[PDB]
């Protein structure tokens, strides 16, 4: 009954006559059903005062009808008066396939790099730091995570990791993740080399991190620089130990690339342990 | 099984099919059915 | 509600996705074995 | 603010500036603050009062200048505030009538399937009294058996305001209709034949529908000519749609193991 | 005391052991098929559903005092089973409170003290992984909790224990039902619940605040999937609005979600009890009296039911308002002799050109119409008195003049019985045509293409329909 | 080369030991020998050196074939 | 926790879908 407040050409009753459309969308589903093409008409005018509020209650009566790319569209064009509304089960359904369509969008741009990709909106980004604050409320940083891993984005992969301050464990979690389910190896290693970024910015290093990242990258002059640093600070124990390791696991060709970056005592140390003749004798011995 | 719709619910032993075909035209039949030869 | 909040906010939407997700897996599992003896029963008259 | 609720309802209302004032007093009701929830209190319930009444004076207003789409508007309006969760609100002795009004413009209008859903909200006025809507509850079963010319003998007897903006739309969509039917191959009559099916003796009708439809006067002789087509037929079409339903037979009994 | 306290030992022990193992056979088999083959549809959750409509409302109504069912409420008064331990020493708790209630008396309830024993048994460690035994063992409670039919206080106990219920069940549809899915069960107890609730939102003020709940639980329904969801909330929201006399029509015609696509036999013969009464409203009563008699033929296994005579009333109408009617009363019960005689007798008056013995029987039994809410008779058949007979002539006759039609029909007037022939064909009442010319009303053709044309046109959904049961067939076949 | 197929599985499966009896469950049992053949070093290289039970529970029949 | 679930979940639906198509392939060839 209030569409015929609709037809009547005032700026005044319109808002009076949209506050009542989303005051009873939610039981009075389809009679907006044939005044959708009044809405989409006063959705068109560039002089309307509240036409943003007509995406939003346009995405309201699409999601009765089902039509999700209609309510996706016009969230599109709702501005920042859909996301500043965040608690509700209607919100996220529909940023759930806004999220599943932009994350099949940029495995479809990642396929592409040479231009040709797609004009984007901001907002999806918007719940991801709006997510990012929910962690930050949370402490959970687990969440946000997984997206910022589907996402392909990695800037908020190091935005998340230079987070408030909380374990670096959580982030050789991550790190684990990228020799359990990883799939890809395009991307993976610029994955394994951001994390390597940030261990030259933590104060320990690890074993397993070179002992997965290094022989994945095949970088000899990092292993040469970060050794050296563990020679710098007087640390052989555990250059001791990653020499052993890297003898193992690694192949032929890199060992001979990475003892020419030896020489680029502790020395004649790593010359004898990553030529690796004395593991052997014993292993021969044993 | 209640569906909550339910609360309200020779002598005619075969009578509907005769009584919906014909009902009351004097059935003795002959009155008229048998006595239509006085008009010729 | 530290948790709270997002247990609904970002993790109803892990847990409502795996949700179809085990139920297919679930739902081909019955229509495997299915497929499976029925190939065995035509294998036993061919090699019969 | 209180704005002439008989300001020029009695005598005359000739005015197009106090259609601006009842624009305006449209402008001040629906923006006092709503009439959305209403759970109780009489005193916002006052507004309530007066938004009805407003609201029948538009409305009576509104058939007194005949605006078609206008008219539905107030209508719809007024039926929501019949349509109030928590209607304390007491009888206007208007309601009959203007519910009358509404019942017969969408009899006019050919809403005849919303006709009788519409009747379902009357528990007993049908039969005991009201007359305002007894008379177009009469008049549609009037037009239910066969009798056309009961509805036009009833024509001199309207027990209300004289309906006439509605029943000359609602006449007017019978004519034709029954002109529809000798529209068809029915080919020549006379015009005593015009007078007794259609109506009315020599008015300038005969010349509304001498420019309107054809019926061309010969010598003293009209004229219909044949609106039946040449049905063209050849019956096996579907040869392509009758092999394409074979296919997704046996489609439907391999490929699907 | 020594007539019927004698005879107080007999009616506890038997219910005290054969319908305590019921839902411990339930409740045990339930949670096996909730454990392992998550696809838990084919289980006793079917016929327990069809015993809690049937057996246990009539196995008890009251709790059955010397501890039978008055015993329930402090059996499950203690119930954690939330780690091994805590699940072998609740079946200790199976074991002792049982030999308790089967020997002397436990903590007996006096039917206001419920509400307190199903606070423990909500707390006391309760789980949330046993979503099942919450839902069911709180939701069977709740039927001796109606059905004492005492209706007062308990009203507003039933209120809050349906809250109690439907704040868990809300909470289960929030907290991510892990390969049980309750839903199969949580209809029917969101229908049990609300059957009673639209009672108590008649003894009180109106229960469109269900509605606007229900649409919102239509919402969550079936946007998950549905899995008989969206097939039972519908006939809820549904039938409100019917109940409700005000216009309420054209909301159910542009309410388009008519597709539950499949019901286990017994919602989809009521949903088309519905929508047959919805078409015949607006007045289309070809498909309307077709479907209901596809309703009336779908689910008749009963006994003397009376939804099935509500069924078989309202297709007798319409097809008075279409002419034919076959043998009504071939089926008579002790109440169907209540509601035999209008209805016989009205078709009795239509058949016949009798309008004053039709306009009497109105008058005679027209309070008999307010009871099975049917006013609208006597404004849209009057329509028929006259159309039944043009149907029979002009299926009798081939080729007749309409001067001979008028006399036929009594009509005493060939001038007016063009437009009742002009209506009827107008209508489609009859498919037959007029000479304009010399006064003939001749009928249709001859026996047409009907033997060679048509009867693919039948054959089609007959192929589709039997291939669907051998593809239903063998896609459910191996369980093993 | 349809030896050199189902000979492949084990190269691309072992990491997750898990799935290789049930994948190789039916492909043991063909009717050529040569797809049995192979199915038989898929599970030998598929599980490195589990006590598995599931494949030597399949590997029982394929010591017991008519062909050598 | 939730992520490496649902990476599962994802990897077994691909993964039966895959030996579902096996058994249409035999179950065909043994027909013939």
């Amino acid at each position: 009954g209030i569409i015929s407040l609709l037809d009547e050409d005032e700026p005044q009753l319109k808002e009076f006559a949209l506050h009542k459309l989303n005051a009873v969308v939610n039981d009075f589903w389809a009679e907006i059903s044939e005044s959708v093409d009044k809405i989409e008409v006063l959705y068109e005018d560039e002089g309307f005062r509240s036409r943003q509020f007509a995406a939003l209650v346009a995405s309201k009566v699409f999601y009765h009808l089902g039509a999700f790319e209609e309510s996706l569209n016009y969230a599109l064009g709702a501005g920042d008066l859909f996301n500043v509304n965040d608690n509700s089960e209607y919100v996220e359904t529909i940023i759930a396939k806004c999220i599943d369509h932009y994350t099949k969008q940029c495995v479809e741009n990642a396929d592409l790099p040479e231009g040709e990709k797609k004009p984007i909106d901001q907002r999806l980004e918007g719940i991801v730091n709006k997510m990012f604050q929910r962690c930050l409320d949370d402490h959970k940083y687990k969440q946000a995570i997984g997206i910022a891993l589907e996402t392909r984005r990695l800037d908020v992969f190091e935005k998340t990791i230079l987070e408030s301050n909380d374990v670096p464990g959580m982030l050789a979690y991550s790190l684990k993740l990228c020799m359990s389910l990883m799939q890809n190896k395009q991307f993976r290693n610029k994955v394994l080399r951001v994390l390597v970024k940030i261990y030259m910015n933590l104060e320990k290093p690890d074993f397993i991190n070179v002992c997965q990242c290094l022989i994945f990258l095949d970088d000899p002059q990092a292993v040469s620089d970060i050794l050296e640093k563990l020679v710098k600070e007087d640390n052989l124990l555990m250059a001791y130990q990653i020499c052993f390791d890297l003898y193992e696991s690694a192949s032929q060709q890199f060992l001979s690339s990475v003892i020419q970056n030896l020489r680029t005592d502790q020395t004649l140390k790593m010359i004898k342990i990553l030529s690796g003749e004395m593991a052997i004798e014993l292993h021969l011995q044993f | 099984m209640s569906e909550k719709k339910q609360p309200v619910d020779e002598d005619n032993w075969d009578d509907d099919n005769v009584e919906d075909d014909f009902s009351n035209q004097l059935r003795a039949e002959l009155e008229k059915h048998g006595y239509k030869m006085e008009t010729s | 509600l530290e948790e709270g909040k997002a247990g609904s906010g970002l993790r109803q939407y892990y847990l409502s996705k795996i949700e179809e997700l085990q139920l297919i897996v679930n739902d081909k599992s019955q229509n495997l074995r299915r497929l499976q003896a029925q190939r065995n029963e035509l294998n036993a008259k061919v090699r019969l | 603010m209180y704005e002439q609720l008989k300001g020029e309802w009695n005598r005359k209302s000739p005015n197009l500036s106090k259609c601006g004032e009842e624009l305006g007093r449209l402008k001040l009701v629906l923006l006092e603050l709503n009439f959305l929830p209403t759970t109780g209190t009489k005193l916002t319930k006052q507004q309530l009062i007066l938004a009805r009444d407003i609201l029948e004076i538009g409305a009576q207003w509104s058939i007194l200048r005949k605006d078609i789409p206008s008219f539905e508007r107030y209508m719809a309006q007024l039926k929501c505030y019949y349509f109030d969760y928590k209607e304390q609100l007491p009888e206007s002795a208007y309601m009959h009538q203007l519910l009358g009004l509404n019942l017969l413009f969408l009899l006019s209008q050919n809403r005849v399937a919303e006709f009788h859903t519409e009747l379902e909200r009357l528990p007993a006025k049908d039969i005991q009294t009201n007359v305002y809507i007894k008379h177009p509850v009469s008049l549609e079963q009037y037009l239910m058996e066969g009798s056309y010319n009961k509805v036009f003998l009833a024509k001199g007897n309207i027990p209300a305001e004289s309906y006439t903006f509605f029943i000359d739309i609602l006449l007017d969509t019978i004519r034709d209709e029954i002109a529809g039917c000798i529209e068809k191959a029915y080919e020549k009559i006379l015009f005593t034949e015009a007078t007794r099916i259609l109506f009315f003796n020599t008015p300038k009708k005969m010349t509304d529908y001498a420019k309107k439809r054809g019926w061309v006067l010969g010598p003293n002789n009209y004229y219909s000519f044949a609106s039946q087509q040449q049905k063209p037929e050849d019956t096996t079409i579907p040869s392509t749609e009758l092999a394409k339903q074979v296919i997704e037979y046996a489609r439907q009994l391999e490929m699907i193991v | 005391p020594p007539g019927g306290g004698e005879q107080e030992p007999p009616p506890p022990p038997a219910p005290q052991d054969v319908e305590m193992k019921e839902e411990a056979a339930t409740g045990g088999g339930s949670t096996g098929e909730a454990d392992g083959k998550t696809a838990a549809a084919a289980a006793e959750h079917s016929q327990r559903e069809l015993d809690t409509v049937t057996l246990e409302d009539i196995k008890e109504h009251v709790k059955q005092l010397e501890k039978a069912v008055s015993g329930k409420e402090p059996r499950f008064v203690l119930r954690a089973l939330r780690m091994l331990p805590s699940t072998s020493r609740r079946l200790n708790h199976y074991v002792l409170y049982k030999a308790v209630q089967g020997f002397f008396t436990s903590n007996n309830a006096t039917r206001d003290f419920l509400l307190p024993f199903l606070e423990e048994p909500m707390d006391t460690e309760a789980d949330l992984q046993f979503r099942p035994r919450t839902g069911k063992a709180a939701s069977t409670p709740l039927l001796p909790e109606v059905e004492a039919y005492l209706q007062l206080l308990v009203v507003i106990f039933m209120m809050n224990s349906k809250r109690y219920k439907e704040a868990q069940k809300i909470s289960d549809d929030l907290m991510q039902k892990i390969s049980t899915q309750n839903r199969r069960a949580l209809d029917l107890v969101a229908a049990k619940c609300y059957y009673y609730h639209a009672r108590v939102y008649e003894f009180l003020d109106k229960l469109d605040v269900v509605r606007s709940f229900l649409h919102a639980r239509l919402r969550t329904a079936t946007l998950r999937h549905d899995a008989d969801g969206q097939a039972t909330l519908l006939n809820l929201l549904l039938r409100n609005y019917l109940h409700y006399s005000l216009y309420d029509q054209a909301e159910k015609l542009v309410s388009k979600s008519v597709f539950p696509e499949q019901a286990n036999n017994n919602e989809w013969a009521r949903y088309l009890y519905y929508t047959g009464r919805i078409k015949a409203i607006q007045l289309e009563y070809s498909e309307a009296r077709r479907t209901m008699t596809n309703a009336l033929r779908k689910a008749p296994q009963h006994t003397a039911v009376g939804f099935k005579q509500t069924v078989h009333k309202l297709l007798i109408v319409v097809e008075l308002l279409l002419g034919e009617i076959p043998d009504r009363l071939q089926f008579r019960q002790p109440s169907l002799k209540r509601s035999l005689m209008p209805y016989f007798l009205l078709t009795q008056a239509v058949r016949t050109g009798n309008l004053a013995k039709f306009n009497q029987v109105l008058d005679q039994f027209g309070e008999k119409f307010q009871a099975d809410g049917t006013y609208t008779l006597i404004i849209r058949l009057r329509h028929n008195v006259i159309k039944t007979g043009v149907r029979m002539i002009s299926l009798s006759y081939s080729r007749i003049s309409l001067a001979d039609i008028a006399q036929k029909l009594q009509l005493d007037s060939p001038e007016d019985a063009e437009f009742i022939v002009a209506k009827a064909i107008r209508d489609g009442v009859i498919e037959a045509s007029i000479n304009h010319e010399k006064g003939y009303v001749q009928s249709k053709e001859m026996i047409d293409i009907y033997s060679t044309r048509e009867p693919q046109l039948a054959f089609h959904q007959r192929i589709s329909f039997c291939l669907d049961i051998h593809n239903m067939s063998v896609k459910a076949m191996r369980f093993p | 080369v349809r030896r050199a197929a189902v000979e492949s599985l084990g190269f691309i499966l072992f990491r997750t030991p898990e799935q290789c009896p049930s994948v190789v469950s039916l492909l043991s049992e063909s009717y050529n020998p040569h797809v049995r053949y192979g199915a038989a070093m898929a599970l030998g290289i598929c599980c490195a050196g589990t006590g598995n039970k599931e494949a030597i529970n399949l590997l029982e029949p394929m010591t017991n074939d008519p062909v050598n | 926790d939730l992520y490496s679930r649902y990476k599962k979940l994802q990897q077994e639906l691909e993964f039966l879908e895959v030996q579902e198509e096996y058994i249409k392939d035999e179950q065909k060839n043994l027909k013939k």
